[PDB]
């Protein structure tokens, strides 16, 4: 059922008509399937109003969900730093999870380990785990710092990391010099985001609690950084282009950039850039410290003003126009450097490509998802585009969180029309732009289940998705990209406005039908 | 048991259960029972394919979870699991079945999903199977291949032990064990109805809960992965008296062979068709041969799986090790060894192809070796001026 | 009818049923259309091949051509220069039409000027035009120099545009200071990127003919890039940024980046950047000269060997992997500075997407077209990815470019199955994927007018169109877009694999028809 | 008449006759008869609508040219358009016509194109329109707008003088020069045909070759852009002594005005049915002012246009404005947006009922867009 000359793969190769003709048989012998009758009925069903009120109220059942857990992010935190081996105690499978799912986003190798707590460990709990573990990753991965995090299971039995990380360096497992930060990443709590913000907090505590008395705010004349949960390569890159370009001596805590985007000449790299253990010792010595994601950093918050002192700025994430601006302001006030004529003109060219699009981008009607600070930066992107956006959903945002959207949404004309979900899935956004169809959706790549899903009741019901977000794993190199600052702007604007155009060229290549609209010129 | 700190990719229980046994199975709703991240992680991550329309009828690329929180550890979830049992009856009604997948905390806090799942199935007249295969148990995926097994045999596979309306034939088979990834299992289904057999059975990969039900009438049960449904197997073979034989379509060669194994256990109608399918395909892979095997012949891949390589003309090889036996491909931590400049595909195409198995399946791995093996990328990897 | 809550543009208005019904009506009154079923049975023959066999054997009939004039590319020479007026002597459609296009693809104002060439000037001669433009011009927009191209009507005529410009010097028009050089640029000879050779072979030689007794060749210790006919703004951006990267000493000549991208800030800059005159002087004194698109180049590299004596290397336009290396190594051997590290990563991080998608580029065919340096880089890339090119369109090319085209074809095992065509135009390459189909064309926005006759044979005969080269009128904001160096592939990398992965969700979309290959992770 | 070396967007004759007149004609084949430039830059260029099969029965967005080059320019090009002209029939049968739009060479080389016009439409028994629309002729488009009308008067407008097989109707319209911007002169013609009036003929917007020659055959002639289409008009009420009116459908007050001049030139029941239509058409236009007229009331363009702008509450002027209506780009770079009355650039119709919504809401869009009030950064 090959031909050796032009060979399908799975598609098309089972719309062939001996494939079709064995499905057929399959499916009415024995797999005992409802009638396709019955099936359109219970799909156009879950297309109605009646279906999202049941789907709605709804509160022990999650499908879809679009957030992950606390080590994820812990994690991901802790590649940030110089040589730094993640390390999750608990149980293997989680570690499996996670690096898995990073490889995916990335492409790239993620180095993570776990101290495999089993059967045994469940009851005696994870001790003997914590010390063979540690002793183990040191022999073998030669890492600089040890960052410990939690699975679910050692959440639950209890183990007090700080006592058996102490036991470890007491019983000669480790060197009692060698940094081994930890973090309890309790999965059933918020969300990976929280992993983050934990074990980001972990890492400044163990590096600066106990040495606060010779550090001056200020002295070292340096912004901290801190950027929180980042997917994309292109924020920190933007960040740090756009710091050097005012002369502000800054310090980007967690910078896992290199590590993410290690080259490819033949030679394994575990191990590249990344915070060093002096930038996290001498962090309380900056001018300030500015949190690039306020809305998952608060325990973080917490400690930078309450022990560092720093006077935190009250920022909002650097998206978009308006909050670029309030960020380079800020930043020109800490560290006293005029902004330059080049991020001027940068900005000045973004309102160009505003001014070129806006006619194609007014009034469009976007669903939304991510993470709180990435979801209200994207929000408010879209209103200073004057784009409407309809359904923002964020499964790991909060009242306080939607409060602030809420706030932004009721300060512009464009935001009448939008209504902000917390908790709530993508079972529930499927309901939503099924009843309250937008025009498109942004979100990660499990958006692309419901475009199919809308697909099925009609081409004109269709609504595409956008990927913006993380997870992105159904398109290669998306990692790549920025989302914050100018550069950011420019480039989450010109794939909105292409979408919009990639779907009215699609709407109208029809031959004496739609074409009279297939315009060269747009 | 893995030693602690060291960065395998070994999975766990749940991802044996949920992931690789219970996942596939399509007209059922799979609950993972427990905090959001498992499900998140394990969500489409297989291409465990399947015909369906999904969310209607077929749930298999959804993720359905408890979503614990702090009180659901504190308290307990039974009645969490009760009311999303209910919750889900109302939102999915074409489901045929559920099963609850435990994960880590469902073991630790002393939580009873059987108590929960035969009060609710007694209640809605429906199958729900549950599973305890927390993430902790054991020290791979494969106690979470038996306790899915398990389940399996205490809470479907006897369903229609006293029913008799089934008709049956002497050419029914079972086919055990494929997870129909990338469509291998249709690849592999499909000959075996060119040599006269009916699969009555074929789960869990684009498997039904009635199929599962099925499997007990059949005569024959040939199963691909031995490892993780060895265990239904010979509990079917003692009880109902069904022989069970391992099935290997990786190649023209081993196709070939198995395709005559199998047809060995029956008459002599059987062994005729198996001659005119063997037949009938023999130009198809002679010609994949011709084509590829020059580009192929003679690389080296390292560490069933042998029969299509070597049908190729590769020859298998089976830190220091690689720099050493200098293979073409690792075909055995993928990112890791691409990263040191060398190929690693397995014998299933896990990632973004296939089928593999089977004569059309054959075709698709000879192109996906050529093309991984021979792409200049693999050249690159030096500067010129370096 | 219009509800105005949802009102409907063109498309889809006259898709209601009265729009319908009034448009079957003038159809079937009044327009004497032929039968649906004759215009089907005529489509259906241009598909096929007696119709290509057909098509190609024009000799005086071209259709929907992929070139333009000279003087638009002397026009585009000219704006790279500081405060240069681009002055084309000739009639005013001309300048009309180039400043249309070059708004369209780049969407900016672009300053142009016409001397209004009349019936009057088609008998006398333009002298009276050139006095009298070049006085109104220089008081009116104050440039620092006027670029003199021409339109056919000036070249048939045969206006002396030196003669011209030297009476108007000499009669007073003008001040005799006044850097006015000047190129025939006749649209009859070549097409739009001649234009622009000839535009800077003129301004070379007005400003370094007469002045090369001082001039000693590496005395400034700087390389001469002469970019050529560049839409890419990212392209200058990335030859700069790689050489200053570099610590190489350059002078980039015609640099149009900034007035082809001055910022929003509500005033309007008539001009922006640009090579200053005294590069343009000093250029002699470089150590080399470096032709980016040696291919539209040969009258500049004629003067620059013979007059200021430079050995102009033999390098390909610095596209895709082995060229860029080619392009760096060069630069290296003539400055003696060494390739950096960041260079080197980057390459490596080129290599390492290159190995990341090679899966979905491998065996996939494309129709190209465009100008030749650009399409030459095109397909040495394809080829770098495993990629066929099966038909290579080049309107403008000659036939020792297509000798230099075949004989990279020839060096690689995917160029098996590419056929090179010079002087052929888009009707020819609509027959071509007509009947020896590609996976995409890569090409302007002409092609989208093709991909729509594929789509109408059928959804499996479509051939999308991948938007790369010049002009791009249908999307928004692409010409930011970078093609040169490691960037360049970066991101050409990064739209094919995503134009693919795009396509193949398309077609597995279908739910319980195809979905069962619309897998979440490619 | 333009000062040499200032800038300016005025074309050519050209681009009055090719891009205007002649190359919205859908089932026609227009030559771009020279070198490769002018048809390129005119290729799509203009949104003039039309319903075909592009490529085998209507041509309005490809660019078919002779493409000459230098032996053409020493040696002329009738012998190539001869061959041309024959490798249009063999490729493209279903076309009804040719036009052989002249570019600048053409005029200068002494190209005889109307002796190869006459003689190959006298040989394949086809249209063959030749156009002395020679881009250095005149001083703007007005000039070749003139050209390409007395070319359709002189090869097309005639043809059917001696034929009398058209049944016509006392309620005949022809449509005039509306070229079909964004679909404006079908929002017209829906308009007309509901008055119960017959458009026998449409050109050049959507226009075919067989509605040019049916022209003479209408009660009545309906210029849009009399500027363009003045000379064809006068000719057609001297020789066939058909009455010619100026309509405006821009904006409710200009249609209902339009509508009502229009039908007053007809019977009793076409003003009844000039009437209904307005009262059809009345919630519709009142609900677009109710949305759009406080979002645009007091807001100043700077300048047919004023009408729509009036019913929307906007005040024109000829100055501070929001608005400018009479080169785009350097009045955006200088933070005024500019917009014409016809949706050239990507949006339509906006003339009739169903473009007056069209067209205010476009309206809000660019004035009250963001993106007018970010010029300034803030910390400048
Ligand atoms: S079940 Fe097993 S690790 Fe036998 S857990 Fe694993 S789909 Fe592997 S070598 Mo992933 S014992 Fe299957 C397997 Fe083999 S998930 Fe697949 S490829 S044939
Ligand atoms: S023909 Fe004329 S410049 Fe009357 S040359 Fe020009 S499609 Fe203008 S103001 Mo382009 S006299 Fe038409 C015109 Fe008006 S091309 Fe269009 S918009 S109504
Ligand atoms: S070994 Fe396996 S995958 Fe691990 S938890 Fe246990 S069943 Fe599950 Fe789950 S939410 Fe996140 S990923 Fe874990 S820390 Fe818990
Ligand atoms: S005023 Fe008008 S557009 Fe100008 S040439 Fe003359 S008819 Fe044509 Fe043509 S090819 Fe290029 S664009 Fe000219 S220089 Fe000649
Ligand atoms: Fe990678
Ligand atoms: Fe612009």
């Amino acid at each position: 059922s090959q031909q050796v000359d032009k060979i399908k793969a799975s598609y098309p190769l089972f719309l062939d008509q001996d494939y079709k003709d064995m499905l057929a048989k399959k499916r009415d012998g024995f797999e005992e399937k409802y009638p396709q009758d019955k099936i359109d009925e219970v799909f156009q069903w879950t297309t109605t109003k009646e279906y999202q009120e049941l789907n709605f109220q709804r509160e022990a059942l999650t499908v879809n969900p679009a957030k992950a857990c606390q080590p994820l992010g812990a994690v991901l935190c802790a590649l940030g730093f110089e040589k730094t081996m993640p390390y999750v105690h608990g149980s293997q499978g989680c570690v499996a999870y996670f690096r898995s799912y990073f490889n995916r986003h990335f492409r790239e190798p993620v180095s993570c380990v776990s101290d495999s707590m089993t059967e045994d460990a469940a009851v005696f709990g994870g001790q003997q785990n914590m010390k063979d573990g540690l002793q183990n990753c040191k022999a073998t991965y030669k890492p600089d710092m040890i960052a410990v995090s939690t699975t679910c299971m050692a959440e639950v039995i209890g183990d007090d990391l700080n006592a058996f990380i102490n036991n470890s360096k007491k019983e000669g497992f480790i060197p009692d010099e060698f940094p081994v930060p930890f973090a309890h990443t309790p999965s059933f709590v918020g969300s990976h985001v929280t992993g983050w913000d934990n074990m980001f907090e972990g890492i400044a505590r163990y590096f600066t609690l106990k040495s606060m008395d010779d550090k001056v705010v200020g002295s070292n004349k340096k912004i901290n950084i801190v950027p929180g949960f980042e997917t994309y390569l292109g924020n920190f890159r933007v960040i740090k282009r756009m710091l050097s370009e005012m002369g502000v001596g800054y310090s980007l805590l967690s910078d896992p950039e290199e590590v993410l985007d290690t080259p490819a000449d033949g030679q394994f790299r575990m191990y590249a850039g990344g915070t060093t253990q002096e930038e996290m010792k001498d962090a309380p010595n900056a001018l300030n410290t500015v949190l690039l994601q306020p809305w998952h950093l608060e325990k973080t918050k917490k400690f930078v003003e309450g022990t560092w002192k720093h006077e935190v700025p009250k920022l909002n994430i650097p998206m978009g126009l308006d909050w670029t601006d309030e960020f380079l302001m800020k930043v020109s006030e800490i560290s006293g450097q005029p902004i330059p004529a080049s991020l001027t003109k940068e900005r000045g060219r973004l309102v160009d490509m505003m001014t070129d699009s806006h006619t194609w981008l007014h009034g469009k009607r976007f669903a939304l998802w991510g993470d709180p600070d990435f979801v209200m930066g994207l929000v408010k992107f879209l209103l200073e585009l004057g784009c409407e956006p309809v359904h923002i959903l964020c499964h790991n945002g909060n009242k306080r969180w939607k409060k602030a959207v809420d706030a932004i949404l009721a300060a512009s004309p464009y935001g009448k029309n939008a209504t902000v979900y917390i908790g709530k899935d993508l079972w529930h956004l499927r309901s939503l732009v099924f009843t309250d169809k937008p025009d498109f959706m942004i979100g990660n790549s499990y958006g692309k289940f419901i475009q199919r899903d809308t697909l099925h009741k009609g081409k004109e019901f269709e609504v595409p998705l956008i990927r913006i977000g993380f997870p992105i794993f159904d398109r290669h190199h998306l990692h790549r990209s920025t989302t914050l600052g100018y550069e950011g702007a420019m480039q989450i604007l010109t794939t909105l406005v292409n979408s919009i155009l990639e779907r009215l060229d699609e709407e109208t290549r029809g031959m004496q039908a739609t074409d009279y609209n297939h315009d060269l010129v747009r | 048991k893995s030693q602690p700190g060291l960065m395998t990719i070994r999975g766990c229980a749940y991802a044996g259960s949920k992931g690789v046994v219970w996942g596939p199975i399509k007209d059922m709703i799979h609950i993972s029972h427990g905090p959001v991240g498992c499900g998140q992680y394990s969500r489409a991550g297989r291409r465990n394919y399947y015909i369906g329309t999904t969310g209607v009828n077929a749930f298999v690329t959804m993720n359905f979870t408890s979503d614990f929180q702090e009180k659901d550890i504190v308290f307990g979830g039974d009645k969490k699991l009760a009311k999303l049992i209910d919750e889900v009856e109302t939102l999915f009604p074409l489901n045929k079945g559920i099963s609850v997948q435990s994960e880590c905390p469902i073991g630790l806090i002393g939580d009873d999903i059987e108590s929960v799942s035969k009060v609710k199935g007694a209640e809605l007249s429906k199958t729900i199977v549950p599973v305890r295969c927390e993430g902790f148990r054991g020290v791979s995926q494969s106690l979470g291949h038996h306790i899915a097994n398990d389940a399996v045999r205490d809470w479907v596979l006897g369903k229609r032990d006293e029913d008799t309306t089934f008709a049956s034939t002497p050419y029914d088979v079972a086919i055990i064990g494929d997870y129909n990834i990338g469509g291998d299992a249709w690849s592999s289904r499909i000959l075996l109805e060119e040599m006269g057999l009916r699969c009555v059975a074929q789960w869990s990969g684009d498997g039904s809960i009635s199929e599962i039900e099925l499997t007990p009438k059949v005569k024959l049960n040939l199963v691909h992965c031995y490892r993780s449904m060895n265990y239904i197997s010979r509990h079917m073979e003692e009880k109902y008296g069904i022989p069970w034989m391992e099935y290997n379509f990786f190649g023209p060669t081993k196709t070939i062979e198995s395709l005559r194994a199998i047809a060995a256990k029956f008459d002599e109608s059987i062994q005729k068709k198996c001659e005119e399918v063997i037949a009938k395909y023999k130009p198809e892979w002679e010609a994949v041969v011709a084509k590829y095997r020059p580009r192929l012949e003679g690389k080296r891949v390292m560490l069933h799986v042998i029969g299509a390589y070597e049908d190729l003309g590769m020859e298998v090889v089976g830190e220091e090790f690689v720099k050493r036996i200098k293979p073409d491909l690792i075909g055995s931590e993928k990112f890791i060894f691409q990263k040191m400049g060398i190929p690693f595909r397995e014998m299933h195409s896990w990632d973004y192809s296939g089928p593999y198995h089977g004569f059309d399946g054959f075709a698709i791995f000879a192109r996906d070796m050529d093309m991984t093996l021979n792409n200049p990328c693999w050249k690159k990897l030096q500067a010129p001026w370096e």
